[PDB]
RNA sequence: ACCAAACCGAUGCAAACUCCGAAUACCCAGAAGUGCCGAGCAUGGGAGACACACGGCGGGUGCUAACGUCCGUCGUGAAAAGGGAAACAACCCAGACCGCCAGCUAAGGUCCCAAAGUUGUGGUUAAGUGGUAAACGAUGUGGGAAGGCUUAGACAGCUA
RNA sequence: CCUAAAGAGUAACGGAGGAGUACGAAGGUGCGCUCAGACCGGUCGGAAAUCGGUCGCAGAGUAUAAAGGCAAAAGCGCGC
RNA sequence: CAACGGAUAAAAGGUACUCCGGGGAUAACAGGCUGAUACCGCCCAAGAGUUCAUAUCGACGGCGGUGUUUGGCACCUCGA
RNA sequence: GCUUGACGAUCAUAGAGCGUUGGAACCACCUGAUCCCUUCCCGAACUCAGAAGUGAAACGACGCAUCGCCGAUGGUAGUGUGGGGUCUCCCCAUGUGAGAGUAGGUCAUCGUCAAGC
């Protein structure tokens, strides 16, 4: 499941994070977060890269294993080589049971055959954002958010106050007093 | 407390710097061996000339 | 072309740094404007000039408002 | 054809392209993308020819977002002329591209007509292209 | 119903943009040892030279063309022989006081021309690739991580 | 000013701009004061004149190009 | 005295009738390096071909080869 | 030990905003323009003589992270020296190592003198 084992990394360095990447085959690492020391360790590139396709992958609790030494983490960034596009360095984020934490969570859109905006005046379908900043106690963190389009008009805009969300989940954004659209209809291009 | 210290590759071509770090130990032509001191400003125009010298602790 | 013009260097910059002994009348910073600003013992040359007025050690210290750049002389 | 309606300057010097494109690397609007794997740099009558073969083949809906802009001025001597005597005039403008970079963009359609369609696209470029997808991070 | 400053967010570029910002290099001071017995400075006798070349790195110009041209900084030639790169000033190794029918090594090499392993262990190539060259194309071949069907009969063939 | 490679210097029939002046106060000193701009209200002027208020902090200004400076303002006014 | 370290207070042209001293330190011919240009191939496929992209052509774009035209440079030859 | 006033150290982890509070003393607004003095007009500002009112404005203190400002660990880019490749560009050994971003922090900390408890 969301199942990750690491080993205690000791050498620091351009050199030998260099040399993981080329020999070893494995991805330096970092657990920061809560109340204690951060600490370094290290993962197999093909265990990580196999996680990473499940579509709740960021929005979910990982359960690691440094060692031995399990604990309650979180994908918080991500490092990929910008050309092959393949992952080399990872944070997680420790997850304390009483304490806010934010994380990306992906919108679930649904049921755009049967819009009102696509059925009947014939117009497109535009998704301006595919996730949203949220922040919420680790115990309701969601999978993702929905956005229903079913009663949406041509020409008709969605922002964040538009969609709902579950219990005890700010959207960061829409909390500065900044609302943006979400997803739009409009008519084909040619 | 002192170090084994032998020219093995020439100094022709080298930059003026690594050449005066080779002089300041006392080493003047190949296969040379000389007694110096293991003492941070000695030990500093050793690694200096790494790839020069060939150090016997 | 009708562009091959320049002028001649003005050779401006600092003249001694940090921790150097000075002498009164000696000049510490060339200047076009004022990067640095006279501290104590240190006077300025209407050409905006910083030049020694005591004998001493370069300072070169940042502090107070506006976040100025002061050079001054100080005890040896 | 791209090219800005004014600059501070006519001419620049030929420069260096050095380094991967760790900025503008990302799908950021659509959700089918064209990246660059290799460097070089489009001459903006190729970003401009390349658009044709990408509108064309989707020719039912979807939206393009084009993520690269000629902004730097070359110039070329005319011929039979010596050297030296000044520098010579604009002739066209290009893109400085580097390994990564996102180049074409689009969404509103199935993921094997984006796949067509910048194949289309990638034959009239001069450099390694490559079809990504959109991540969350 | 077109355009639309202004603002909010997302997102790129800059030798003559900068809220930032190195490694080096440069200036100064205190210390051990080395220096061919001196290196530094000053004052005098005598000069030559002020037509430079290529290679590496950082740039302008050119077409990020030229054994092109113009700068900065190193190395060699000039003024440097010897061994290697077949032959080959400027590349690699190394700096010739003289003699020896003595030994050990550098770069480069060890089937024959032609000195020295037809040495040992595990793989790959079938193209004389090695021993020249791109976009692009192809059931060539070795290794790896995974997937979709499958004795409830999978994939090719054949009878409705 | 850039080239010019974060000390100085550094070439091309390389890329861009200016000068061959002005001022008897546009100098000295003492004292005093902050600009451009936006909005609102106001007789004709109306986007823009002079006036009142709020915000703003330098996006103004500097005899003259560009760069570097400018609150003890180096910007503005008055007396001697 | 701006040709701005200013030859004099005071100064323009022709030579195919020409001449001397030198230079491949520097051009015209041919050789060499390069290949912008030139010529010859190939990749993609909007299209023309009554229908049908490739019988025959092929836009907008891209990748090469040969030294083969117009050039660039000035390495050899000005005691031919 | 506490409050108020004056002068400094340090220049945002110290600022901005948003709320609460202080008049016994201090400070401020305040009363008037004969005198000193002032306005390119005007007691608005400067100045003088004060003691009827109010802490309304201003100032000070106290609270909150909303903006601002600080900001790690790790990774990445660049880079001196030596050596390589398919040499417009990168790689290896070794030393060095940002900017942006993330977790987070901040509603300052001191010194001298004079008044009142
Ligand atoms: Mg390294
Ligand atoms: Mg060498
Ligand atoms: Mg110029
Ligand atoms: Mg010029
Ligand atoms: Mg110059
Ligand atoms: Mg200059
Ligand atoms: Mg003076
Ligand atoms: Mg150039
Ligand atoms: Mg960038
Ligand atoms: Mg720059
Ligand atoms: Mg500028
Ligand atoms: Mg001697
Ligand atoms: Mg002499
Ligand atoms: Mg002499
Ligand atoms: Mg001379
Ligand atoms: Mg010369
Ligand atoms: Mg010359
Ligand atoms: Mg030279
Ligand atoms: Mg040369
Ligand atoms: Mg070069
Ligand atoms: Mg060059
Ligand atoms: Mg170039
Ligand atoms: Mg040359
Ligand atoms: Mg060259
Ligand atoms: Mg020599
Ligand atoms: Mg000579
Ligand atoms: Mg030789
Ligand atoms: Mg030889
Ligand atoms: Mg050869
Ligand atoms: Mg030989
Ligand atoms: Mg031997
Ligand atoms: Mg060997
Ligand atoms: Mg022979
Ligand atoms: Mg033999
Ligand atoms: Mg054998
Ligand atoms: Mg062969
Ligand atoms: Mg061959
Ligand atoms: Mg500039
Ligand atoms: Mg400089
Ligand atoms: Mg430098
Ligand atoms: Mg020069
Ligand atoms: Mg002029
Ligand atoms: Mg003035
Ligand atoms: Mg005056
Ligand atoms: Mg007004
Ligand atoms: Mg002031
Ligand atoms: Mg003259
Ligand atoms: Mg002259
Ligand atoms: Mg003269
Ligand atoms: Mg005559
Ligand atoms: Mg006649
Ligand atoms: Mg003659
Ligand atoms: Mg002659
Ligand atoms: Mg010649
Ligand atoms: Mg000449
Ligand atoms: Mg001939
Ligand atoms: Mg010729
Ligand atoms: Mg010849
Ligand atoms: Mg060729
Ligand atoms: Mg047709
Ligand atoms: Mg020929
Ligand atoms: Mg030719
Ligand atoms: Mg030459
Ligand atoms: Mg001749
Ligand atoms: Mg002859
Ligand atoms: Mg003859
Ligand atoms: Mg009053
Ligand atoms: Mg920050
Ligand atoms: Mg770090
Ligand atoms: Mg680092
Ligand atoms: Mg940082």
């Amino acid at each position: 499941d969301f199942i990750l084992n690491a080993q205690v990394r000791s050498d620091l360095g351009k050199g030998a994070s260099r040399r993981l990447r080329r020999n070893a085959g494995l991805v330096p690492a970092v657990v920061y977060g809560g109340d204690k020391e951060p600490q370094s360790v290290t993962l197999e590139l093909r265990e990580i890269a196999k996680l990473l396709e499940n579509e709740a992958a960021f929005s979910h609790v990982i359960a690691l294993n440094v060692g031995g030494a399990k604990e309650t983490v979180l994908i918080k960034a991500l490092q990929r080589h910008p050309a092959k596009g393949f992952v080399m360095h990872a944070d997680f984020l420790r997850v304390v049971a009483d304490h806010k934490l934010t994380a990306h969570v992906p919108l679930h859109f649904i049921n755009e055959e049967v819009a009102v905006g696509v059925k009947q005046a014939g117009g497109e379908i535009s998704h301006t954002i595919s996730e949203v900043e949220v922040s919420c106690l680790p115990k309701d963190l969601p999978e993702f958010i929905e956005v229903d389009m079913a009663k949406v008009e041509l020409g008709q805009i969605v922002h964040l106050s538009d969609l709902k969300a579950p219990k005890g989940v700010e959207l960061v954004q829409l909390a500065h007093g900044n609302d943006l659209a979400v997803a739009n209809i409009h008519a084909s291009r040619v | 407390a002192t170090v084994k210290v032998t020219l093995v590759k020439s100094l022709n071509g080298r930059l003026a710097n690594h050449k005066a770090c080779v002089k300041g130990l006392g080493l003047r032509r190949i296969n040379h061996t000389v007694e110096v001191q293991d003492t941070p400003e000695n030990r500093g125009m050793i690694n200096k000339a790494y790839y020069l010298l060939r150090v016997e602790g | 072309t009708r562009n091959g013009r320049d002028s001649e260097s003005k050779r401006l910059g600092v003249k001694l740094f940090g921790g150097q002994a000075v002498k009164a009348g000696n000049i510490l910073v060339r200047q076009r404007g004022t990067k640095f600003h006279a501290g104590y013992g240190v006077g300025l040359g209407k050409d905006h000039t910083l030049f020694a007025k005591v004998d001493g050690v370069v300072k070169f210290e940042t502090k107070g408002a506006f976040g100025r750049k002061y050079v001054s002389i100080v005890a040896a | 054809m791209l090219q800005p309606k004014r600059t501070k300057f006519r001419k620049q010097m030929t420069g260096h392209n050095r380094g991967l494109a760790h900025r503008g690397s990302k799908v950021s609007f659509g959700e089918y993308a064209l990246k660059a794997t290799s460097r070089g740099r489009l001459t903006a009558r190729q970003i401009e020819s390349a658009r044709r073969a990408l509108t064309r083949h989707v020719k039912r809906g979807g939206k393009i977002w084009i993520r690269v802009f000629p902004d730097k001025p070359v110039t070329k001597k005319p011929l039979e002329v010596r050297m030296g005597k000044g520098k010579g005039g604009v002739e066209y403008w290009v893109a400085q591209i580097q390994p990564g970079k996102v180049l074409y963009e689009i969404e509103g359609v199935s993921e094997e007509l984006a796949r067509e369609a910048f194949a289309l696209a990638a034959a009239k470029l001069p450099l390694a292209t490559s079809f990504v997808k959109r991540t969350v991070m």
